[PDB]
DNA sequence: CTGACCTCATCATTTTCTTAAAAACTGACACTTACAATGTGGTCAG
DNA sequence: CTGACCACATTGTAAGTGTCAGTTTTTAAGAAAATGATGAGGTCAG
């Protein structure tokens, strides 16, 4: 009964001792709970201690007040059942822990990003007179951000679109589900195979259907799509994961006319990697050719700028954007307003172009260095699509299958990426292994390649 | 929502001049350094392990939730935290909504095949027998505080709902915190999950009304059976909370620097509550007040002879934004047109004149 | 007619709160240098 | 012997370091205000 001098006050102790009398059944339902004045003298405490020992229990409902009469108990015998269900799980995860030598094609160089310009831009945004920027404003992104993106693409990638259409979102997947729900469940979607494992696995939930295709050195089987009944297609025009294949322009007229043939067809253009071609700038954007509103543009700030800021953009044609605005007036955006109002200045003053230039030159230098060390061993190793990209494809002509090769990389603490994962059909008798380097800086390429090549006995 | 000319009232708003910019800036300028090059690349999809262990400790020491860290899952916004649950459970369910409630599960079921079962809510809480007579499988309740009337579930109805859930294995329970930790005299009650030793209820909480609306973090906990299914079925997605915004909050709430903001905010709001109540107590003849004292908003009922439509337009005619209740409840409301007002976004030194001009707009 | 619910203060203690000083910072400049494009100048082939 | 082919040297910026002057973080101290517990009261029915 001694609960003074405790860091716990007397309120939540006496209010905790009434719990035992009501729940444990020492005090029955409807019994007269002693009024405060009899209790106040009883425990030697003043009224204002025991007053709040009770004035809480009215809200929790253990007791009820009568305006001129004492408090009365209204709390039945609780149905306490003791049974502990427990369920185990497989808990699939395909990524390894902290171990050296990561070659994953998504990584971008980390050390060389201008921390300091970032912090300086940040300091001017979140300040004392910049409230109104902790609550939510427009749900479709900062208006300045849309205008800035519209002016950036119109002079850097050939896009012709007004800001009112543009959309900002969180990553790509959450940028894709608002499209699946926007179109319907009566469609079938055209993909590439082998390719990127996103749109194939992401449709393991929805009713829609997907048609596997094949990829040549010219591109995708445009004629095959013509001799089929699919409606909206996923292609990667300016570059093709992971062979670096580039779509021929005549096939591009064919695909434009294919979409134009039937009114309800739309084309997804996903140019994730752009402005990263070593020579001769890069091919202009596909939608620059289209004139009658049949193509949607998808792109992101997440290999250019930073992997972990989780931002993207997406353009809509006028009839589809109007419908999206009518049917999605109640969602709210997933990109922090502060990040939006920071990047609007970050690209309003042109620093992103400087970052582009620096990383482009860094990555060229890395690629010529790797090729020049890679070239001397050619009896057993060959490359495809060297000129552009952040990754190479390395065919191994040793006389033994690729699983042991993959596991021997992790035997010597090296991360390797076989192409079997990206490939549905298994027609690879000479294994194709893709390697990335973008996370590993220049000074480490030599030792990394040397040890990984020795691992296979070279 | 909308921008305002002059003044507006909104329950989801907040008063932001009180937020410490600089105690955030210090953590930020600590967190992303040259030595910290690994944070640039993509992390885990459930939030960084520290950001989950710390949430586990915080919720155990503030709300009675006994959740082992690896269960909890992060998300961005609030609705985007929900969808992944919908497609996870299936499409053979019907969800229980309070007919007056937070109009969210209504608009997140208009786009999925399922449908919803409304319920009436009394001055003590939601019904508990209407669910029993019907075969609903999931119910969306607010155990700590009932938007927007303010009723609080007792022990009897809570125990009835939990025993109902334990009846069979085919039904699940949604807990929505809303504006808890702001309950003044006490901390409301040991949160509903505490009473459960059957692992049959999920937790859903937020970081966007107590810290910042626009930094967009939320979090749920899953019981032993559902967390494993969710992880094993959804390994291929990517987290949506920026990995740079996880370590800042891990510091911001690891050294004890969040409780010293919450404790300040309680007061920040209590004085405003008392001031507006003092101003209104003169006007008790007509403009009656309903609702237990907590949270961020009050519901004033106008027993004048004017209708809701002309009332609202007259309020907005003189640059005052009023918020009628017609939208929050499915059915047609009673003859006295109920009106919900929130005071959070108004400046403190202008309540006395803003409320006065509002009351002046309709009738003296 | 007791009995009931209820409005003010001052306490001991502590967890918020404004102040002044010294140390770390970061801006517009001084330049000075590397980097890599372009104009140029040497002979070559009927 | 000229147009072609092959050929280095000038050039206009990003990349490095020091100063300085200005806002700018870090730390100890004195002070204010809230909290829980005591105590003196307050009004009002049946």
């Amino acid at each position: 009964e001694l609960n003074r001098d405790l860091p716990t006050p007397l309120y939540e102790q006496l209010y905790a001792h009434i719990k035992t009398e009501i729940t444990e059944g020492r005090i029955g339902y409807g019994t007269k709970l002693p009024s405060k004045r009899k209790l106040a003298d009883s425990l030697k405490l003043s009224q204002n201690t025991v007053e709040a020992a009770y004035e809480q229990l009215v809200a929790e409902g253990y007791v009820e007040v009568i305006p001129r009469k004492g408090f009365y108990v209204q709390a039945y015998e609780d149905l306490e059942y003791i049974r502990a269900p427990q369920a185990p799980g497989d808990a699939l995860a395909t990524k390894q822990d902290t171990i050296r030598y990561n070659f994953h094609p998504t990584h971008i160089d980390t050390t060389s990003f201008p921390f300091e310009q970032w912090r300086k831009y940040f300091k001017q945004t979140m300040c004392k007179e910049n409230h109104r920027l902790l609550l939510n404003g427009d749900h479709q992104g900062e208006a300045s951000f849309r205008r800035e993106i519209a002016y950036y693409l119109h002079h850097s990638r050939g896009v012709n679109c007004t800001p009112e259409q543009v959309v900002v979102g969180a990553g790509v997947e959450t940028l894709l589900q608002q499209l699946f729900l926007l179109l319907g469940e009566s469609k079938v979607y055209g993909i590439e195979d082998p390719g990127y494992q996103l749109m194939r696995k992401l449709l393991s939930h929805y009713p829609n259907d997907y048609v596997p295709f094949q990829v040549d050195e010219e591109g995708i089987d445009v004629d095959s799509i013509v001799r089929t009944a699919v409606d909206v297609v996923y292609t990667t025009p300016s570059r093709h994961f992971p062979y670096g294949s580039v779509l021929s322009i005549n096939r591009r007229k064919q695909l434009l006319h294919w979409a134009e043939a039937h009114e309800n067809r739309y084309i997804i253009e996903d140019d994730y990697d752009s402005e990263f071609r070593y020579t001769g700038k890069t091919i202009p954007s596909l939608q620059s050719m289209d004139v009658h509103n049949k193509v949607i543009y998808l792109g992101a700030f997440s290999k250019s700028l930073i992997p972990s800021v989780r931002i993207s953009y997406m353009v809509l044609p006028a009839p589809l954007a109007h419908l999206y605005k009518n049917k999605f007036s109640y969602y709210h955006s997933t990109v922090s307003r502060i990040d939006q109002q920071v990047l609007t200045a970050f690209m309003k003053q042109g620093d992103f172009e400087k970052h582009l230039n620096r990383m482009r030159k860094i990555y060229r230098r890395k690629l010529e260095k790797v090729l020049s060390l890679l070239k001397r061993y050619e009896d057993k190793l060959l490359i495809i699509g060297e000129r552009s990209g952040l990754h190479i494809v390395l065919v191994v002509k040793n006389g033994m299958d690729e699983q042991t090769l993959v596991e021997k990389a992790l035997a010597a603490k090296a991360k390797v990426y076989p192409l079997s994962a990206y490939s549905l059909e298994r027609a690879i008798h000479p294994p194709q292994i893709v390697l990335g380097f973008g996370s590993i800086p220049e000074d480490e390429l030599e030792e990394a390649i040397a040890t990984v090549l020795n691992a296979w006995g070279f | 929502k909308q921008d305002t000319i002059r003044y507006n009232f909104h329950p989801t708003h907040i008063d932001t001049t009180s937020f410490p910019f600089e105690q955030w800036r210090k953590y930020f300028k600590q967190t992303m350094c040259k030595e910290n090059h690994r944070l640039l690349l993509n992390g885990d999809h459930q939030g960084e392990a520290s950001f989950r262990r710390e949430i586990a400790y915080y919720l155990h020491h503030s709300r009675g939730v006994n959740c082992t860290p690896e269960q909890v899952v992060v998300g961005a916004g609030v609705e985007t935290l929900l969808q992944q649950l919908f497609l996870l459970l299936g499409e053979s369910k019907v969800y229980g909504i309070e007919d007056p409630g937070y109009q969210l599960m209504r608009k997140l079921l208009s786009h999925y095949p399922n449908d919803y079962v409304p319920f009436q809510v009394d001055e003590e809480g939601i019904d508990v027998d209407s669910i029993v007579r019907t075969a609903v499988d999931v119910v969306y309740t607010t155990p700590s505080r009932h938007f927007p009337y303010g009723s609080v579930l007792s022990i009897n109805r809570r125990k009835q709902l939990l025993h109902w859930a334990e009846a069979h294995e085919n039904r699940y329970i949604i807990e929505d915190d809303y504006d808890s930790e702001f309950r003044y005299t006490g901390k409301t009650i040991p949160s509903l999950q505490s009473m459960d030793v059957h692992n049959k209820v999920i937790y859903l909480g937020a970081f966007s009304k107590s810290l910042i609306p626009s930094v967009r973090i939320s979090y749920m906990v899953l019981p032993a059976p559902l967390a494993h299914l969710y992880k094993n079925k959804f390994s291929y997605y990517h987290s949506t909370v920026s990995r740079i915004d996880q370590q800042v909050l891990t510091a911001f709430m690891k050294q004890g620097d969040f409780e010293k903001h919450l404790n300040r905010m309680r007061k920040i709001y209590r004085r405003k509550l008392e001031k507006v109540l003092s101003l209104l107590k003169r006007y008790e003849d007509k403009l009656l007040i309903i609702g237990e004292r907590s949270g961020l908003h009050i519901v004033l009922v106008v027993k004048n002879g004017m209708d809701e439509q002309t009332l609202v337009e007259k309020a907005l005619a003189a640059k005052a934004k009023v918020y009628p209740l017609s939208a929050y409840s499915l059915e047609r409301a009673i003859h006295p047109p109920q009106i919900v007002l929130g005071f959070g976004s108004i400046p403190e030194d202008e309540l006395e004149e803003a409320i006065a001009t509002v009351l002046n707009a309709w009738g003296f």
